[PDB]
């Protein structure tokens, strides 16, 4: 199964 | 043997054409199982393998909720980087990410990784211990500083060393018939004339798994590494791979050459001659 | 004996354009056999025997035609002529053009030297600079750095009396007979 | 940085003029991903061609498989027709039983 990568903390 | 799970995300901008294109796909070694396409009429995380057709709408709603999330983050990064490298509003750009875990031999967890790329080039990578980062360039250092402070290196080690491996081992069982089984390579040679004095000897290896393979041409034993053509290892499209190696030889000298075939699904290494 | 292998107009042709490979055995034999080294040229055997005059025409050349050729007459059980000296037939225009520039400038005082820079946006590791204005005098080279896709040349010393007009091409070393579109013409200005 | 695509046209089983097979056009190591690939049976396009989902190698270049079912023949001429920003014009690579 996938993971996190939802935002806003995952932004570059 | 040793196994991997891997996820591959690619997001691309379309100027004037509104929302960007997004794609994503997961693998358990060399076999694709899940697929999302932002353009795809389904708007859902579709199945790709037979042994995944096995999951209730509970899964098809999480992995589909989750990918739309990822897609949304990438929707923002595309704009951030456009500024971080001050590019015009016009012009297309790409960001890509890849993550997964390597379950070692004994089916417990061996290595994790998470890598990021802008416009084809390295942007940022989670280093070994899954608690530090490596920036490829100056711009990237801002993202690092943001990320070590907002706790991504630590909240990621939990998905990798935890639920990632776990679900991998889970995918192994549900599909052992394939992901744990094998297909050794069906090998053969072909002759092709170039002139009255020269021919090409092409060494084939087909219908195998895993992709890893090596084809070597010798001349009485002496490796002909240098005057050998090799094709990229390609996909047959049933979960098997093909490949060939080829040398130009003087007409009459065909019996001098041998093609060696090292592979995992082969107890002994092979040796083939044109005329035995 | 031996024969000779040549092209008309020349041996370096833009894609979509006509060319002919010409062979002759000093001794007007029609036992002319044309081949490409390493891989077969299917086009050759679609030529009419009447022509096989030592004449091999190409209505409009494409990448298919690119490679190293040799010409020979005889058989082994009949003739036995040595084979022709290799003709490298080069097709250009396969990819998008690189960009050419003089560093630090295109204007150069008489008898001085200038640095030319060839910048491809496509990762490639082969670059050719040809001096236009007679058939070009082309020079080969590799990139300067590691991931560069930029080649540097050095011309000179230059003279006000002659024209100094250039173009460059980029290419993959795995198929050295397939070049890109040429960069726009670059003209040096020699301060007389 | 941009990368021009490699092309391989082939089949999922050893060709034989009686049998039917899978016609494959594998394109790899290209950047950026925006690519148009067609499979042609004697000159003309083949409506309803599949492929596999965009993905990429350790160096971030992309690769794709555009396959379809087909019957190799004595007469018929199959090909792949690719076009990508790195190319001046579409490229046609014909299928060759033996590569």
């Amino acid at each position: 199964r996938q993971a996190s990568i939802e935002l806003p903390s995952m932004a570059v | 043997g040793s196994h991997s799970m891997r996820y591959f995300f690619t997001s691309v901008s379309r100027p004037g054409r509104g929302e960007p294109r997004f794609i994503a796909v997961g693998y358990v070694d060399d076999t694709q199982f899940v697929r999302f396409d932002s353009d795809a009429a389904s708007q859902r995380m579709e199945p790709r393998a037979p042994w995944i057709e096995q999951e209730g709408p509970e899964y098809w709603d999480g992995e589909t909720r989750k990918v739309k999330a990822h897609s949304q983050t990438h929707r923002v990064d595309l704009g951030t980087l456009r500024g971080y490298y001050n590019q015009s509003e016009a012009g297309s750009h790409t960001v890509q990410r890849m993550y997964g875990c390597d379950v070692g031999s004994d089916w417990r967890f061996l290595r994790g990784y998470h890598q990021y790329a802008y416009d084809g080039k390295d942007y940022i990578a989670l280093k070994e211990d899954l608690r530090s980062w490596t920036a490829a360039d100056m711009a990237a250092q801002t993202t690092k500083h943001k990320w070590e402070a907002a706790h991504v290196a630590e909240q990621l080690r939990a998905y990798l060393e935890g639920t990632c491996v776990e679900w991998l081992r889970r995918y192994l069982e549900n599909g052992k018939e394939t992901l744990q089984r094998t297909d050794a390579p069906k090998t053969h040679m072909t002759h092709h004339a170039v002139s009255d004095h020269e021919a090409t000897l092409r060494c084939w290896a087909l219908s195998f798994y895993p992709a890893e393979i090596t084809l070597t041409w010798q001349r009485d034993g002496e490796d002909q590494t240098q005057d050998t053509e090799l094709v990229e290892t390609r996909p047959a499209g049933d979960g098997t791979f093909q490949k060939w190696a080829a040398v130009v030889v003087p007409s009459g000298q065909e019996q001098r050459y041998t093609c060696h075939v090292q592979h995992e699904g082969l107890p002994k290494p092979l040796t083939l001659r044109w005329e035995p | 004996p031996k024969p000779t292998l040549w092209a008309e107009p020349g041996s370096v042709i833009t894609q979509g354009s006509p060319v002919t490979l010409r062979c002759q055995g000093g001794q007007e034999t029609q036992e002319y056999r044309l081949y490409r080294e390493k891989k077969t040229a299917p086009w050759i055997t679609r030529i009419p025997q009447e022509l096989v005059k030592g004449q091999f025409p190409i209505p409009s050349i494409t990448w298919e035609h690119a490679g190293r050729y040799r010409c020979y007459y005889g058989s082994d059980t009949a003739g036995r002529s040595e084979s022709s000296d290799p003709l490298e037939l080069v097709v250009t225009g396969a990819y998008i053009k690189p960009t050419l520039s003089a560093q630090p400038s295109p204007v150069v005082n008489s008898g001085g030297n200038v640095t030319l820079q060839c910048d491809s946006q496509v990762a490639f590791d082969g670059f050719i600079l040809c001096k236009e204005g007679e058939h070009p005098q082309c020079l080969n080279s590799q990139p300067h750095a590691r991931g560069s896709s930029r080649a540097i040349f050095s011309v000179g010393p230059v003279s006000p009396s002659r024209r100094w007009w250039y173009r460059c091409y980029a290419y993959d070393s795995n198929s050295p007979y397939e070049w890109s579109l040429p960069s726009d013409l670059l003209e040096l200005l020699v301060l007389g | 940085i941009q990368r021009t695509p490699k092309i391989q046209v082939y089949s999922r089983h050893p060709a034989e003029n009686g049998k039917s097979n899978f016609l494959n056009c594998y394109v790899s190591g290209f950047h950026p991903s925006d690519i148009e690939v067609d499979l042609l049976k004697n000159g003309e396009r083949i409506e309803k061609v599949e492929h596999s989902d965009l993905s990429f190698s350790k160096d971030w270049s992309f690769y794709l498989l555009y396959y379809t079912e087909f019957t190799p023949t004595e007469k018929d001429e199959y090909a792949c027709r690719v076009n990508h920003v790195t190319l001046s014009q579409p490229k046609i690579v014909k299928w060759d039983r033996d590569m």
